[PDB]
């Protein structure tokens, strides 16, 4: 909940850095995954978007089951960016 | 399996020092990036 | 392709036509490329 209240008001206060995080759980295996906004102005997160993706990183895209598969934006700029 | 989650998060700090170097330090280690579709974008939170 | 789909789309309802937009209620609407088109040509 404080993790939420923090992050949360610096979501509302909003440069482009990316706020860094660092959790600590024995449950959790160690992992390194950043997390940029999603597809919906919108030109401009598009553009965010793509550049991230672009270099050799490896992207991680998720697909609603309701949603077409090729109708979706995800798996779409991946293959974009990854034939 | 334990010699098997370390390389990793030795790598993973490093990333986060090259992350940290300096303002020319464009270069870097990959990481995940999670992309999804507003459906798919709740889906992904 | 599916800008080639768009193309003719986006011809169409540019023009004054009266545009009647459906939304499926699982997805969340800002992502429905129909009301976001709507929207597009008609703020």
């Amino acid at each position: 909940s404080l993790i939420q209240k923090t992050l949360t008001e610096l979501n509302q206060s909003v440069t482009d850095d990316p706020i860094r995080l660092t959790i600590h759980s024995p449950n959790i295996p160690d992992l390194s995954l950043i997390d940029l906004p999603g597809y919906i102005l919108k030109r401009k997160i598009t553009e965010l978007c793509d550049k991230y993706i672009r270099g050799p990183n490896i992207i991680l895209a998720i697909s609603a089951a309701d949603t077409d598969l090729a109708n979706s934006t995800a798996l779409q700029a991946s293959r974009r960016v990854d034939p | 399996d334990d010699n098997m989650m370390f390389i990793t998060k030795k790598m993973i700090e490093i990333r986060n020092l090259l992350q940290k170097v300096g303002q020319g330090s464009t270069v870097t280690l990959p990481s995940i990036v999670v992309i999804g579709s507003q459906s798919s974008g709740k889906s992904s939170v």
